[PDB]
């Protein structure tokens, strides 16, 4: 140590417990640097020294903006750590102190308070609800309550948007409805902002709020955000597409009416690039969404056809990783399940058979059932048309008959009963 | 037909 | 994603 | 109704 | 005491000799070692290359003693592991034993029967080898007598047991040719006085009925069901167990084959089976009942008329979980195929609370089975306008709180099943 | 699958 910098925890507590403000500031500064250490900052040592309540008290000293700032930085870093470390900050009564600091005429201190609340709220549903209970929302939204958002600094706006998104995050329980209806209007504005990081965080907040029952989805959708979400869906920034796709994906799990609002916004025109995206997790999310779309009305399936998406689904089913192939299989089953005869004929024309049959070799009992259900559905359409023989031959030409024959000696019940049912009907003598 | 949540279960 | 330590801006 | 072998599978 | 013997080296020296006596003494010392209690040096005897020698002695018709001693030694080797039994087969023992079946020396013939029994008992593979050497005709010929009581007790038992092993195992099952050839003799042994003969015969028949409905027909067509049901009511467990298995197997067949079991009076003895002190018998009997309640309504009505429903409810209440699961199945099949009036009777027998108590089980399958039963019962209630009455009964058994808890929980069938029940039949106010 | 077994007998 010695009369130098890069202090020991022992030297920090000495300076902080002093009656001299100058020395309390130096100690807090030393603590902030320490917690701003690149690798393994001694958070537990600082907590175990009982410094948190001292930091929180400093937040209250409007007489000294510097120590307010340094303490806010320190606590923010402690709050960033583990849940146990975040809890130590909460138990120190830091939340109401940060909220009081939001209205500070010192913007850089207000910003650091926004940051702190973000970390705390981000820990989980419990601490998120604590932040809301202390009445954090009103002050936060009051900071965004300006005629033009471009007047605020970019770092300032990004923090607010991020913290706000964490107040929308997590479930069991989800955020309170009244709090959501209070935040949404501001969320719509930030969705139409020009900054990509703001857009990203905004999209995440929407994806959270829509991750739930149909009631919560309607709250978001009736604010008319779907068109903008679809626009963000066609962005080039992956950090924007991912959350936007998640939001859209969530909305489509809802009712047919809500799904229609996604389709009316032109979402189906960008899905070709999503289903062929280089990132495999985008393909999975996009194929998953398509499966829920094809679980809808026949007129909605017809729009999937009209936008030329079937050949892309067949594509995913052929070359994607197994995880994404599973989602694709589901999309085909829902399609053949709800589709018209004509829609199913078109599906066969697009060459669905061979890619389906090839997945019967997979070591996954569930996808096998899904495919068998799809094949059965197609045969039903073939029955009405009086062309089961033509379909039988196709399956034989795609090497499908051998695979269905193998599933007769399968452990699962649904697999062997379904196989048997198909042979007796269409592949007997 | 069946809508599924992201975990691949079913819409409750 | 959930939190960030400040210098900076990270995750802990 | 469903008849089952000694392992509880099924006969049919 | 329980000791003595030679070294494997000395016996070898004795068998490789040209003196017949020396070979006999060695073969005797062999039999003593392989028959000693216990840990016989089977593998060491095999390593000496003695199996082929024993097999060659089986052909020494000019010396019954060494035939007998060799047959004994090979039997004990064949009684061990598959690898050990295989060494006996590769030694060409099978055709040699079959040649001995017709020996004028009954005790030698008997030993050959025993030996063939261990070989065939190893599995369907070696079983088929025994049959393919034409072992059946000689074996049945030994039983081709007017009165079976003339044969020695141990002799008849070994023969019955060996035959039962020619009926045993699957994948593949024994050839239809062989089964058809053996059955007529099996029917005779089913009517014999000896308990062990009856036991082995029942086992043999339980094997032959453990397959597709076509194999069941071969057996039932000979008219053995009535006798099986008679042996079902035996006091000795070694008879009841295989008899019950045979009956159990037959019932997995068609409604027509099931009816023959009922006509034979099987239902009259099932109360003692469902309340048998042997837990394994209860499971077996409960399993059989569940396949009966999967039949026609008229068949379900005979189950009602014979008063088995209260016993089924009893199993569901106070049996081990494995047996309870089988009971749960029996009640689902009952409620699924039963008439409304048959389901009402079921409810009057106090089925609900025992049924609900299993809803707290840790097994997922049994839960699905029970929710199905509850649904089927509610469907019968709607045809009576007794929906409210049934709903009251369920909460009077604490069953509602159990269904409430299943609103969560993994699996998808339990979701909609539980969810559909409360909406249709409960809901309103209770807690939120 | 399903017990009660007695396939190989040794003579003592």
């Amino acid at each position: 140590n010695q009369g130098t910098v890069n202090w020991s925890v022992e030297d920090i507590v000495k300076g902080i417990n002093s009656n001299n403000l100058e020395s309390q500031l130096q100690a807090t500064q030393a603590a902030r640097k320490l917690l701003s250490r690149e690798k393994q900052p001694p958070i537990d040592n600082i907590i175990r020294a009982g410094l948190i309540p001292k930091f929180v008290s400093f937040l209250g000293k409007t007489d000294c903006s510097p120590i307010q700032f340094e303490s806010a930085w320190a606590l923010t870093n402690i709050a960033s750590g583990t849940s146990e470390q975040t809890k130590a900050v909460v138990d120190g009564g830091a939340i109401p102190a940060f909220i009081s600091l939001l209205a500070s005429p010192h913007a850089h201190i207000s910003e650091q308070a926004v940051w702190a609340l973000g970390n705390i709220a981000g820990d989980g549903s419990a601490f998120r609800d604590l932040v809301i209970k202390h009445g954090a929302i009103d002050p936060l939204l009051a900071l965004l309550a300006v005629p033009d958002l471009s007047t605020l600094a970019c770092g300032y706006l990004r923090n607010l948007t991020w913290t706000l998104s964490n107040l929308c995050r997590n479930k069991n329980p989800a955020p309170p409805l009244d709090a959501v209806e209070q935040i949404l209007p501001t969320l719509v504005r930030l969705l139409h902002h020009n900054d990509p990081e703001v857009l990203a965080d905004s999209c995440w907040a929407i994806s959270y709020l829509t991750d739930g029952p149909n009631e919560r989805i309607e709250m978001v959708v009736k604010k008319g955000v779907v068109p903008q979400l679809v626009k963000l869906l066609g962005a080039t920034e992956l950090p924007i597409v991912t959350p936007a796709l998640r939001a859209i994906g969530n909305i489509v799990t809802g009712t047919d009416e809500q799904t229609q609002k996604v389709i009316d916004a032109g979402a189906l025109a960008v899905f070709p690039s999503l289903l062929t995206n280089p990132k495999t997790n985008i393909q999975k999310e996009a194929t998953w969404t398509m499966s829920n779309i094809t679980a809808g009305r026949q007129d909605q399936i017809q729009q999937v056809v009209n936008h030329g998406l079937v050949p892309f689904l067949v594509g995913v089913l052929s070359k994607a990783d197994f995880k994404t192939q599973k989602e694709a299989a589901w999309a085909i089953t829902n399609y053949t399940s709800g589709g018209t005869v004509e829609q199913i004929v078109y599906l066969v024309h697009c060459g669905i058979i061979e890619p389906l049959m090839n997945l019967l070799s997979a070591k996954d009992t569930k996808i096998i059932q899904v495919i068998l259900d799809a094949i059965s559905n197609i045969f039903q359409a073939a029955e009405k048309l009086g062309e089961t023989e033509k379909l039988s031959i196709m399956i034989e030409e795609c090497g499908g008959l051998d695979k269905i024959e193998a599933l007769q000696r399968h452990e699962n019940e649904s697999v062997y009963k379904a196989s048997l049912n198909l042979i007796e009907k269409y592949f007997s003598v | 037909q069946q809508r599924r949540t992201r975990n691949g279960a079913s819409k409750s």
